[PDB]
This record gives structure tokens, C-alpha cells and sequence, in this order.
């Protein structure tokens, strides 16, 4: 009940929308036999809709004036209340993104220490790429240990015109 | 055989190995686990 | 409250302040600043009658570095710094400016 | 004799060249008193497509 | 017309004189390169500005430069 | 130095050098840098040293709790039962813990950067006794059993510490999928060894085969 | 001349070598330049002297029992007769404001025109009537005592501000509270000094 919003568990617009979708899906049930493939498909879609509304609700998710769930993003404001899960868990993307970056940077540096590193880019060295992909699980430790040693950057060896 | 396995390292290793793996992983995650809007905390 | 004693006791305090304790500091502080000329160009032979600093003697008349226009310049403190205190009519007009809290 | 050792990697110091602050291998150094006798060769091509250029003696520095 | 200039960083490969389609540049003898010849441009009034000489220049940076300027009947490539 | 974690085809690069409990296990090659290796061994020593005290504080009390000697709560609710007593301070334990712990943690930190950097003009009169022998291995702290000649006692220390770390991770995971204690989950494993298993008792892996 | 190490086995800064009250504390390397270090020195001395006088008066009014230090300037807003040790001075708020502006203006104007690097930190003559500056050794340890007491007084003034910012109890009362329940009443129990306590 922050930023003027209300929990999805006590909102009339949320229930109104839920019944609307359950009704528009149920209107298509009369056009088919009670035991065929379109009937089974429509029944599976109805079960998924009921489960999603139940899953979206009772999990601290709150909506505002229209039944649509809103998301709290300020840390602290999302930590003082049970709203950390909605967007404060940015560390999942940061982990996968840093994993991709560390694997690519390790492949660029290692491949450059070879005669003509070009054809190694158009024709990947798959045993070296697979070995470097499964070796970068602890990428933040390698990043902090490669920064203190100064092996992450260059001093002044850049094609500049400044 | 060496020429075929080295041919398989140009464009398929990046456009059909990773693409098929990543697409299949995200699709199977969204298939067994239905639609995820929060960390379910 | 009294306007005569709030802007009068103001003028003299701002004047005596600027003439007894802030005069050598102002003179020592204005030495690093240069005049209006664009790094000193020719003026008299080019008809620059407005940029040239006004003459009117501009020499020592008092003691320990005097002020001809400074006595009228620094004197604006009389109305800049105390006409505000002199006009403090909100202390009896109901509009409280104490800012509680 | 006046230029650097043939086959030694050097650094270019011409501020308007495509290989500024880069490292290039010296292929040959002329001994005729010309303005730019140190000829170098670089691994990476320029915008035009060439990969070699000749610099003077003052715009050639040793690598790092 | 356009102003063409030839700098001293020329190597005398004679490629700009071969690439010029209006006979503007020429090769004069010089004593500052291995080929002992440097380019020149006496027929500057016939420069059209297609910049083929700059593409034919192999040194970095280009020894020949075509600075465009005022246009005349010859430099505008008009045939009427 | 000690037996390899695998029987073969796994030769490390920076693990050839002698070290305490050297088993040659480093697949991600994290300790390649010498300074980072020297810092990671201290981190492992501190983590194992505190995990040992934590696992004994949980397991040793759980033995008497399951037998019936004491009536103390389990570890997952020992915190929820200490503060409801009438004579127990508010949540100031975290602050006094942070202050009093940071005071000695900074001494141990400045000792790693500059080994033996405890000058005479720092403490009152024990300013000379804090000169440790090696990094992570001090002398004036411990009083007996340490003036021997052969160091492989540290191997027992490191092996007990590694087993303790793995044990605490098992404590936090077993009590997260079953809601019981470690010996409470161990005693039930002795009764039915095929029924209470992580593959089928707790919701660990999605096994849905109920034909 | 290092009066103590702020951290055992710290990094010796080669800038704070021959200075009184030196502890080689500064880790942000502020004042590394030899010119700004003098301005920082005189600023520290002036702030130490002002904070010592402030903390002394702040604790003196409460130990003598004449009212809270924060509640002392509330006389102009509430509208009554202010007093100093029960004398009831008849000065208005505009009059004390004016005399304070003029007196501090002439005092600070005369202080700023010293132009003496030694006399700007430690003057003497008229500012030292007792003259305990003859003995150079006594002058040295007295200067060190001045800096050590001044820094403690600055931390004490910031403490009075924080104590009144969290709770509304007076200074001595704040001590009494800590003496009534040390493990139950401290800064970690106000609910505001730590976002989460
Ligand atoms: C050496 C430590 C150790 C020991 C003795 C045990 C013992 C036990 N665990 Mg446990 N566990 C451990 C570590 C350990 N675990 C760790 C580190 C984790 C986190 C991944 C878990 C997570 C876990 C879960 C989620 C569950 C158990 C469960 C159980 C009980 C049934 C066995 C089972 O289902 O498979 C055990 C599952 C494992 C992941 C352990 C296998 C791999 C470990 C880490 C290898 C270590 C073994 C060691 C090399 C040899 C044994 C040493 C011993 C003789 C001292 C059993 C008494 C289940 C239970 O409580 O039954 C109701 C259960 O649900 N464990
Ligand atoms: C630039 C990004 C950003 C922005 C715009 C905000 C904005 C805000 N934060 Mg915040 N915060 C941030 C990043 C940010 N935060 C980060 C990175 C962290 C660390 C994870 C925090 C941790 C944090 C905490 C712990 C708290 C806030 C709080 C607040 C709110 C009140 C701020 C305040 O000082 O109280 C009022 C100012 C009066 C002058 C405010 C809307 C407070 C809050 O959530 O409100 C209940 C709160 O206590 N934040
Ligand atoms: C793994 C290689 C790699 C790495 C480590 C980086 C890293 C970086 N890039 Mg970059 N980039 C890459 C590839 C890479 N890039 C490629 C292939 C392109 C062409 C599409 C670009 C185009 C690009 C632009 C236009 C910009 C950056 C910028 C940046 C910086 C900002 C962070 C960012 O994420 O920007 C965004 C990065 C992207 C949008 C590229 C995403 C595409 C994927 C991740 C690249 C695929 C890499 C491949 C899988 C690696 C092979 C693995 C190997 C085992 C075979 C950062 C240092 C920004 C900058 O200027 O610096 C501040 C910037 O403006 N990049
Ligand atoms: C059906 C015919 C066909 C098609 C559609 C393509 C299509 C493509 N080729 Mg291929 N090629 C073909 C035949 C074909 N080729 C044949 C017969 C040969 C000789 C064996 C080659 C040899 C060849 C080489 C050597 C290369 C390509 C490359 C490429 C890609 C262009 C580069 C790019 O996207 O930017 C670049 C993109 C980035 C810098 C960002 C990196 C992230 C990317 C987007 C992820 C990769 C996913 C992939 C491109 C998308 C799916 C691929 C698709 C075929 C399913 C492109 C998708 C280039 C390539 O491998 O792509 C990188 C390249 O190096 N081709
Ligand atoms: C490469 C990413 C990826 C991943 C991680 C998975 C994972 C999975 N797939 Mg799958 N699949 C993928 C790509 C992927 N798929 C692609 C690209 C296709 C199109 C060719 C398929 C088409 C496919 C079909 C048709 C089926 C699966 C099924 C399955 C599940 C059981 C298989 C198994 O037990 O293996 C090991 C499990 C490891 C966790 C499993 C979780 C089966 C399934 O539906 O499960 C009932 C199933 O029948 N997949
Ligand atoms: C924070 C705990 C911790 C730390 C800091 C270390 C640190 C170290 N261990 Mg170690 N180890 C640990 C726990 C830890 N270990 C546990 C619990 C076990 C029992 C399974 C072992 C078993 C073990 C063996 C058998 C060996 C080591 C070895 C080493 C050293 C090799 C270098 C290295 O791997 O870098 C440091 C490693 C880390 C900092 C790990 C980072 C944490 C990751 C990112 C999270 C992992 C999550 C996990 C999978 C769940 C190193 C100093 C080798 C050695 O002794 O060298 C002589 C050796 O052969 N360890
Ligand atoms: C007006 C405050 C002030 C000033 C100007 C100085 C100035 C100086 N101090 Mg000093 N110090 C102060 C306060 C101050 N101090 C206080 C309160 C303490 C007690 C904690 C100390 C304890 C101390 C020690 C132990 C030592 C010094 C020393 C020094 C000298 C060298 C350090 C330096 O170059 O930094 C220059 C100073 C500044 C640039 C002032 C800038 C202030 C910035 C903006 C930080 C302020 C923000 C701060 C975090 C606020 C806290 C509030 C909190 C709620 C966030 C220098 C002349 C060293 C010395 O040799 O003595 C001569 C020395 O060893 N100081
Ligand atoms: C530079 C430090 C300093 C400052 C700024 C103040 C400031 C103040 N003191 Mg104070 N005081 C100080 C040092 C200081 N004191 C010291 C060192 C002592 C111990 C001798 C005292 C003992 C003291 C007493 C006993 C009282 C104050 C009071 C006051 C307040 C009213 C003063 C007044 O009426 O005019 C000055 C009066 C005359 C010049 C006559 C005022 C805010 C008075 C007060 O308001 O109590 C709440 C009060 O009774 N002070
Ligand atoms: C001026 C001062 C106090 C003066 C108090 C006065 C006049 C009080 C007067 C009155 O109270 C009375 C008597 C009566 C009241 O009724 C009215 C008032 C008027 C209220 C305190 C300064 C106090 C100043 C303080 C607290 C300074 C803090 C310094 C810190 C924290 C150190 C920081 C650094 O360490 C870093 C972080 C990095 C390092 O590199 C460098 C350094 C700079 C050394
Ligand atoms: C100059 C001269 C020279 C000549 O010749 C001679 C003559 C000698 C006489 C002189 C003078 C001198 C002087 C003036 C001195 C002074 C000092 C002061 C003022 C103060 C202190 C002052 C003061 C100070 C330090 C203070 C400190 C304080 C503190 C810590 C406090 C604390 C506290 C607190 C927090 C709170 C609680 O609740 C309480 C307590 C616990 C209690
Ligand atoms: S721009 Fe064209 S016409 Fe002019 S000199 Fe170059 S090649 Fe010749
Ligand atoms: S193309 Fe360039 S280098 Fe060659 S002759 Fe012409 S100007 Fe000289």
C-alpha cells in the first residue's frame, strides 16, 4: 500500500478484469464438443489464466486503479516492503551480462596471441570457446582481480586524433 | 572429416548452435514454468 | 523599527567598517584586477572617450588610502544591508517569518 | 645505418597518420639522405587499403 | 577552379598522373625521394574535382590534395 | 603436493607449489595470480575457521537435543527465541557486533598487507606479542600444542574446515527443503533410507512421475 | 615528531612530518600540496578553538542547571525576556544581531590581515597575557594538548547535534539514559540512527 497503490488481493478492478477474461474465453467453449481437441485446448488456456491471476496476486504484487499490477523499483522503498522481488533483483541480468562479456573478452585476448588472429574470428576455435564458456562462472572475482593488477586497461596506446 | 568439422565452425557455430540453444532454453523455461512477472518472493 | 535609527545607524556602521577595517583588505584585493582596456590599446589617438577611467584628480585626500566614490559606493550598505531590517514590518503585521520547526 | 635496426618493431609518432601510437615492423631504412627514409609495415590495413608507409627519423619511437 | 597541392611526403609512384582524367598533374624531377621525381600540377584550371588522384595516392596521409573552390565552365563539367 | 582430486588428466598450473591442504583442485583457474592466491588462502582459512565453530555449535547441541538432555531450540529459530525472553536486549547485538568485530578485523587486515607491522607505539604493553609468525598463523594467541616440528596438522585443520563449510551449506539447504533439524533429518534417514532422499523427499528436483 | 599512529602499520605520509598534533591520519591525501596545507592548518586551529568554547558553554549551562542549549535561543521566537545567569538583559533581538555583526566583522577583519604564517596559527603578545610560551618545550606540549583537546571538542559538538536530532532529551539526560540501561538504550534503539536498526 505505497505510492498510493493497493495490493492486488483487495482491488475490484483486478477481479473485474479476471472475470472478463474468464468470460471471453468461456464464450468460445459453447462452439465445440465437450470432449474434443479444441475443447481441451480451450480448457488448458482457461486453467493457465486462473493460475496466472492467482500466481500474480497473493505475492505482494499490487495494482493501481485499473487492476493492472504496478512495479516498485526504488531500492529501500522496495526493501522496506515485500517488493524486492519485482525488479530489485537486477543481479540476475548483471550476472548473465557480465558472464557474456567476460567470456568474449577472454576469447579476444587469448586469440590475439597467435599468428594472423583474424581467421580465428570467422572460423571459431570451438574447443577453446567451450572451455572458456564453462570457466567463467566466477566472473566478478576475475574482474576484480584483473583490475587491481592493471591488466584490464591500457595506458596510452589508442588510435586517437584528439 | 577435418574439412567438414572446420566448416561447421564458421557460421553454424554462432547462428545455429547458440541461437537454437538460447531459443530452446527460453522457450522450454516458458513452457514448463508458465508466465513469470516477479521473483515469487 | 525606527527608520531614522535603522538606516542612519546603518550608514555610519557600514561606512566606518569599510573605512577602518575593510579598506586595506579591499585595496590589497583589487590589485590583481585590471581595468577596462583590452590589454592596454591606444585610446586618445583612436577616440575612446568612454572606456578611459574618469579623471577628476582621483588622488589621496584622506589618510591610509582614501575613497572619493567609495564613500558613496560602500555607503549603499546603508540600504542594501539595513533597509531590510528597517522595513521589517512583518514582525507586527501578522505575517510570521520566524519559520518554526 | 642512421635509422633503426631492420626488422625491429617501432612506434609511429606522426600525429596525422592512421597508425598513430601504433606498432609497426621496419622493413627497410634508406641511406640516401631523403626526408622520410624509415619504411615500416603494419599488420592492420588503413582506410585506403595499404599496409605500409615510410616515416622520418624523428617520428619513429621504440615500442613501449 | 579547384586548388590542388602536392606535399613533400610524396614517393613518386606516378599513380596520380595515371589516375587523372583531365591531364592536370605531371611528374617533375626531384631530389628528395628514392624515385627522384615528384608530382606537380600545372593545368590546375582544368581540374574538375573528381578526386581520383586522392584515391590513387598510396601514402598516408595523401601527398596530393584537391581543395574545391570556385566553379567555372570547365570545372563544372558542362558540355553546353 | 597431496593426492589429486582426480586420478588423472587434470594438471594444474599454479598448484605445483607447496601449500597447506594442496589437493590440486582449481578448475576455473581462479588462483592464477600469486597475490590473489595469497589472499584467497587467507580467506579460505578464515571461512573454514568460523564454519568449524558454527557447525559444532549446531551439531553438538543437536545431539543432546535429540537425545533429551537439554530443551534448547534448533538453530533455525534460536534467534526467534532469544529476544522474546524478558532479559534480552533489542536489536543492538548487530551494531555492537559490527563495532567490536571491525576493531580486530582491521588489525588482521593491516597485518596481511604489511606482515608483522605492530610497532611498539601502538598498544599498551602487548604491542610486541601480536607479531604473527606467518599470514593466518599467529603465535601469542594460542597457548599450547604448537611448538612441534612437523606442520601437517594444518592439513587436518584445513580438511576439518572444508568438511565444516560443506556441512553448514548442508544445514542451510536441508533445513530449507524439509523444515527440520540436521539430526532430525538424519534420524529419519536411518529409518527409511529410500524414502527420505533429496531426489524424492524435498522439493529439490521436479520429479512428477505418479503413474 | 609523529604524535602517534592513527593506525598501527599505516602508510607514512611524507607531508605531515613536522607538524603539531600530527598523527598521519589523512587517507584522502587532502592538503597534499604544500600551500593548501597551511590554510587547512589555520582552519583546523580556528575551528578547534571555536568548538572548544562552544562545547564548554553547552555543557556548562546544563551542568549548572539553567536550561537546554537548544532551547536557549527560543526566547526571540516565543517572545520573553532573555537572561544570562538570571540577570534579564533588556536587549532586543535586532540589537544583539546588530552588535554581533559589527563586533565579529571588526574582529575577523583584523584577524584576516595578519600576513604572518606563524602568527596566523599561533599569535601571542596580547592574546597571551599569562605568557606560558617562554619555555619552548612547554610551548610544544601545550600546543599538542590544545590540538588533542580541540579535536575531542569538535566531535563532542557534533555529538550534541546528533543527540538532539535523534531524540529530544538534553545532553546530561542523554548520559543518564545511557546510565539507566546501557544495553537497552543507545543510538541503535532510536529507530532513526540506523535505517533498519
Ligand atoms: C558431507 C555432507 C553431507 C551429508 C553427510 C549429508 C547427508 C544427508 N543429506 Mg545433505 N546436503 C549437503 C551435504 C550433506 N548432506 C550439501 C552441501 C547440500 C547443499 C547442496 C545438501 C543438501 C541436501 C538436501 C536438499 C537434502 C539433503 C538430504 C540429506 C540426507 C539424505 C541423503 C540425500 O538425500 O542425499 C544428499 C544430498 C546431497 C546434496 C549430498 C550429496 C553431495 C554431498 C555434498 C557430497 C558430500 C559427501 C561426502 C563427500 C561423503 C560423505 C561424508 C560423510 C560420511 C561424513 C542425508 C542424511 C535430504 C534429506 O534431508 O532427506 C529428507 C534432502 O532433502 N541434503
Ligand atoms: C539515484 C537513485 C536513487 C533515487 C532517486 C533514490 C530515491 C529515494 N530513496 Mg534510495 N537508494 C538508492 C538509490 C536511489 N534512491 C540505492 C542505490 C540504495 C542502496 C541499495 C538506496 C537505498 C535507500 C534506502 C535504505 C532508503 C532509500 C530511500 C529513498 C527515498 C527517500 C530519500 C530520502 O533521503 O529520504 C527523505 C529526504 C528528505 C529530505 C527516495 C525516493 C528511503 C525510503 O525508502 O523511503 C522509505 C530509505 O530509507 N533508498
Ligand atoms: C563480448 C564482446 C564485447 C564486449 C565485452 C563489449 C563491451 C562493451 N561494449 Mg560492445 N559490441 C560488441 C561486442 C562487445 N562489446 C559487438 C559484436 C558489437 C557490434 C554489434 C558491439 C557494439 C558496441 C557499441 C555500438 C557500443 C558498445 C559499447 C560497449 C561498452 C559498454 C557496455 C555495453 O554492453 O555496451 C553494449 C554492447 C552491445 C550492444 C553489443 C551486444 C552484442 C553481443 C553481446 C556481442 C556478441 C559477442 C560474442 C558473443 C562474443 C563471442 C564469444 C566467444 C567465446 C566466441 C563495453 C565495454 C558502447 C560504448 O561505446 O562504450 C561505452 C557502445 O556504444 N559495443
Ligand atoms: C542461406 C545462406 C546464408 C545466409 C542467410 C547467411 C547469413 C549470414 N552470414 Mg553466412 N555464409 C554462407 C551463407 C549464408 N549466410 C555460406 C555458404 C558461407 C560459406 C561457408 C558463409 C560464410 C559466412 C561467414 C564467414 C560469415 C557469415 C556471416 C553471416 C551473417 C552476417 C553477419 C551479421 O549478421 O552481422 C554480425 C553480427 C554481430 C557482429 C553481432 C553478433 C551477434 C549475432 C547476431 C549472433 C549470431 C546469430 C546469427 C547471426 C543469427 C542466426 C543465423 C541464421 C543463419 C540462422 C548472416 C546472418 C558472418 C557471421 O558469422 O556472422 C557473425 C561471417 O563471419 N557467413
Ligand atoms: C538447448 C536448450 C534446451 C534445453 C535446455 C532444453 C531442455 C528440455 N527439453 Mg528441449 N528443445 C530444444 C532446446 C532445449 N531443450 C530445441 C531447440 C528444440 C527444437 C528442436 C527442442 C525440442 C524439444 C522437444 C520436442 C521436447 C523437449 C523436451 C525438453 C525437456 C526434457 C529433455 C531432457 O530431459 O533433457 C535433459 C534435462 C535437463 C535439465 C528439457 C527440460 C521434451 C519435453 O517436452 O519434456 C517433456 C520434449 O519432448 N525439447
Ligand atoms: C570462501 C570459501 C573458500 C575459499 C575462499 C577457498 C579458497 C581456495 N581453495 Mg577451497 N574449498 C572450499 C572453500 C573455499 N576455498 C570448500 C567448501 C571445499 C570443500 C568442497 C574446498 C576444497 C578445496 C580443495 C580440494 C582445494 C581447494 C583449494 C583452494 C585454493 C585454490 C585457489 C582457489 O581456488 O581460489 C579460491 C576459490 C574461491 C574464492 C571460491 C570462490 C567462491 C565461488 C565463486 C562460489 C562457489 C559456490 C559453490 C559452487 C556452492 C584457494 C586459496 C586448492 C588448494 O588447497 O590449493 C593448494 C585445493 O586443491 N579448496
Ligand atoms: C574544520 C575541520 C578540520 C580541518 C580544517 C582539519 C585540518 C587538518 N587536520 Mg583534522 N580533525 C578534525 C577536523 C579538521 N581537521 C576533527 C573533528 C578531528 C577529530 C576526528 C580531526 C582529527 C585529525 C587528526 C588525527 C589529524 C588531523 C590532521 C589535520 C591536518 C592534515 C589533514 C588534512 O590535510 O586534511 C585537511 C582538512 C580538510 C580539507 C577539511 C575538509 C573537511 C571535509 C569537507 C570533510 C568533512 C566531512 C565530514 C565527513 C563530516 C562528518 C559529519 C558526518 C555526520 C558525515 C589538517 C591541517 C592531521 C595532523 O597532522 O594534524 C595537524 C592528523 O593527524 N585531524
Ligand atoms: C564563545 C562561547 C559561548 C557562546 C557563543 C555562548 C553563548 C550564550 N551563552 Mg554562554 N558561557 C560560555 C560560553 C559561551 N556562551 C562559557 C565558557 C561559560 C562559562 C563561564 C558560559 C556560561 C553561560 C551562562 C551561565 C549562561 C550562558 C548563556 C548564553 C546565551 C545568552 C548569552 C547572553 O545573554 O549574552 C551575554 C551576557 C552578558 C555579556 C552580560 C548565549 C547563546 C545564558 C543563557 O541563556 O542560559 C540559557 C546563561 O545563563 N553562558
Ligand atoms: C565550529 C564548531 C562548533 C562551534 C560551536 C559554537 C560556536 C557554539 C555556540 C553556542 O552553543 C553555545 C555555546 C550556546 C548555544 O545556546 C548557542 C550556540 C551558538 C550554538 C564545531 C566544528 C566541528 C567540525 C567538525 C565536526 C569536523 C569534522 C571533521 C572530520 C569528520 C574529519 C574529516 C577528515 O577525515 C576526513 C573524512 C578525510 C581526511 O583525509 C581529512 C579530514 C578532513 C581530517
Ligand atoms: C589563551 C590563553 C593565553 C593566556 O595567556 C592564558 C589564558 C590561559 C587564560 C588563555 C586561555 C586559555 C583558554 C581560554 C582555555 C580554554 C579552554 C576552553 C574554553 C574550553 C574547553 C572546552 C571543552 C571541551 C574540550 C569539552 C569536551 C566535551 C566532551 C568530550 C563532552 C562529552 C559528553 C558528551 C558528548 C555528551 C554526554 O551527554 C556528556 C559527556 C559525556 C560529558
Ligand atoms: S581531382 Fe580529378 S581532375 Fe583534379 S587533379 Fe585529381 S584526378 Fe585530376
Ligand atoms: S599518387 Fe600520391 S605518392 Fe604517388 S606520385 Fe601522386 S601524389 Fe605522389
Amino acid at each position: 500500500d505505497i505510492a498510493g497503490l493497493t495490493p492486488c488481493s483487495e482491488s475490484k478492478a483486478y477481479n473485474k478484469l479476471e472475470r472478463k477474461e474468464l468470460k471471453v474465453l468461456d464464450k468460445r467453449l459453447k462452439q465445440y464438443e465437450p470432449g474434443s481437441a479444441p475443447y481441451l485446448a480451450l480448457q488448458a488456456t482457461k486453467e493457465r489464466t486462473e493460475n496466472r491471476f492467482k500466481t500474480y496476486a497473493k505475492q505482494g504484487l499490487l495494482c493501481g486503479n485499473d487492476g493492472l499490477p504496478h512495479l516498485i523499483s526504488d531500492p529501500g522503498l522496495a526493501l522496506r516492503f515485500n517488493h524486492a522481488g519485482e525488479v530489485f533483483i537486477t543481479f540476475g541480468f548483471l550476472y548473465v551480462a557480465g558472464y557474456i562479456g567476460h567470456v568474449g573478452r577472454q576469447y579476444i585476448i587469448l586469440s590475439k596471441e597467435d599468428a594472423k588472429p583474424t581467421d580465428k574470428e570467422i572460423i571459431l576455435d570451438v574447443p577453446l570457446a567451450l572451455k572458456l564458456a564453462f570457466q567463467g562462472w566466477a566472473w566478478p572475482l576475475a574482474s576484480i582481480q584483473e583490475l587491481r593488477n592493471g591488466s584490464l586497461l591500457e595506458k596510452d596506446e589508442n588510435i586517437t586524433v584528439s | 572429416m577435418k574439412d567438414f568439422t572446420t566448416y561447421l565452425s564458421t557460421a553454424p557455430v554462432v547462428g545455429l548452435g547458440w541461437a537454437i540453444f538460447t531459443s530452446g532454453l527460453l522457450i522450454e523455461i516458458n513452457r514448463f514454468f508458465p508466465d513469470p512477472l516477479v521473483f515469487s518472493f | 523599527l525606527e527608520p531614522a535609527v535603522a538606516i542612519g545607524g546603518s550608514t555610519v556602521s557600514f561606512l566606518a567598517l569599510g573605512r577602518f577595517v575593510f579598506l586595506p583588505y579591499q585595496r590589497r584585493r583589487t590589485e590583481m584586477e585590471v581595468g577596462p582596456g583590452r590589454l592596454g590599446p591606444k585610446t586618445t589617438g583612436d577616440t575612446f572617450f568612454d572606456r578611459l577611467q574618469k579623471p577628476a584628480s582621483f588622488v589621496e585626500t584622506k589618510s591610509k588610502d582614501p575613497s572619493g566614490f567609495g564613500g558613496w559606493h560602500a555607503a549603499l550598505g546603508h540600504v542594501f544591508g539595513y533597509f531590510l531590517l528597517a522595513c521589517s514590518s512583518l514582525q507586527d503585521a501578522g505575517q510570521v517569518i520566524a519559520h518554526w520547526g | 645505418e642512421i635509422g633503426p635496426k631492420r626488422g625491429s618493431l617501432v612506434k609511429v609518432l606522426r600525429p596525422e597518420s592512421y597508425w598513430y601510437n601504433q606498432v609497426g615492423k621496419v622493413v627497410s631504412v634508406d641511406q640516401s639522405g631523403i626526408r622520410y627514409p624509415v619504411v615500416v609495415r603494419f599488420e592492420n590495413q588503413n582506410y585506403a587499403g595499404v599496409s605500409t608507409n615510410n616515416y622520418a627519423l624523428d617520428e619513429i619511437e621504440e615500442v613501449k | 577552379a579547384h586548388v590542388v597541392k602536392i606535399y613533400d611526403t610524396c614517393i613518386g609512384c606516378t599513380q596520380c598522373v595515371r589516375a587523372c582524367p583531365l591531364d592536370v598533374l605531371e611528374m617533375v624531377p626531384w631530389d628528395g625521394c628514392k624515385a627522384a621525381q615528384m608530382a606537380s600540377s600545372p593545368r590546375t584550371e582544368d581540374c574538375v574535382g573528381c578526386k581520383r588522384c586522392e584515391t590513387a595516392c598510396p601514402t598516408d596521409f595523401l601527398s596530393v590534395r584537391v581543395y574545391l573552390g570556385n566553379e567555372s565552365t570547365r570545372s563544372l563539367g558542362l558540355a553546353y | 603436493d597431496r593426492p589429486l582430486w582426480y586420478p588423472g588428466a587434470t594438471p594444474p598450473a599454479h598448484l605445483d607449489g607447496s601449500m597447506l591442504g594442496d589437493y590440486g583442485f582449481d578448475p576455473l583457474r581462479l588462483g592464477t595470480n600469486p597475490d590473489r592466491m595469497k589472499w584467497f588462502r587467507e580467506a579460505e582459512l578464515t571461512n573454514g575457521r568460523w564454519a568449524m565453530a558454527a557447525v559444532v555449535g549446531i551439531l553438538f547441541t543437536d545431539v543432546f537435543t535429540s537425545i533429551g538432555l537439554v530443551g534448547l531450540p534448533k538453530w533455525w529459530e534460536a534467534g526467534a527465541q532469544t529476544y522474546p525472553i524478558d532479559n534480552q536486549t533489542l536489536r543492538t547485538l548487530a551494531i555492537i557486533e559490527f563495532l567490536l568485530f571491525g576493531w580486530v578485523e582491521t588489525k588482521r587486515l593491516y597485518d596481511l598487507r604489511n606482515p608483522g607491522s605492530q610497532g611498539d607505539g601502538s598498544f599498551l604493553g602487548i604491542t610486541d606479542g601480536l607479531k604473527g609468525t606467518e599470514n593466518g598463523y599467529p603465535g601469542g594467541i594460542f597457548d599450547p600444542l604448537g611448538y612441534s616440528k612437523t606442520s601437517p596438522e594444518k592439513l587436518d585443520e584445513l580438511q576439518n574446515g572444508r568438511l565444516a563449510m560443506l556441512a553448514f551449506l548442508g544445514f542451510a539447504s536441508t533445513a530449507a527443503v524439509n523444515g527440520q533439524g540436521p539430526i532430525e533429518s538424519l534420524q529419519t534417514h536411518l529409518a527409511d533410507p529410500f524414502h527420505v532422499t533429496f531426489a524424492t523427499n524435498g522439493v529439490s528436483i521436479p520429479h512428477f512421475t505418479e503413474f | 615528531q609523529r604524535a602517534g599512529n592513527f593506525a598501527p602499520g599505516s602508510e607514512p605520509k611524507e607531508y605531515l612530518n613536522d607538524l603539531p598534533g600530527n598523527f598521519n591520519f589523512d587517507p584522502l591525501e587532502l592538503g597534499k600540496e604544500k600551500g593548501t596545507l597551511q590554510r587547512y592548518r589555520e582552519a583546523e586551529l580556528i575551528h578547534c578553538r571555536w568548538a572548544m568554547l562552544g562545547a564548554a558553554g553547552c555543557l556548562a549551562v546544563e551542568v549548572l542547571g539553567l536550561g537546554n542549549w537548544y532551547d536557549a535561543p527560543l526566547w526571540a521566537v516565543t517572545g520573553d525576556k532573555p537572561t544570562w545567569f538570571g540577570i534579564e538583559v533588556p536587549f532586543d533581538i535586532a540589537t544583539i544581531l546588530g552588535v554581533e555583526v559589527v563586533a565579529m566583522a571588526v574582529a575577523e577583519g583584523l584577524r584576516n590581515d595578519n600576513q604572518d604564517m606563524e602568527k596566523r596559527l599561533y599569535p601571542g603578545g596580547a592574546f597571551d597575557p599569562l605568557g606560558f610560551s617562554k619555555d619552548p618545550k612547554s610551548f610544544e606540549d601545550k600546543k599538542l594538548k590544545e590540538l588533542k583537546n580541540g579535536r575531542l571538542a569538535m566531535v563532542a559538538c557534533l555529538g550534541f547535534a546528533g543527540q538532539h536530532a535523534a531524540t529530544g532529551k538534553p545532553i546530561l539526560a542523554a548520559l543518564g539514559d545511557h546510565l539507566s540501561s546501557p544495553f537497552f538504550n543507545n543510538f541503535a534503539t532510536n529507530g532513526v540512527s540506523v535505517p533498519g536498526v
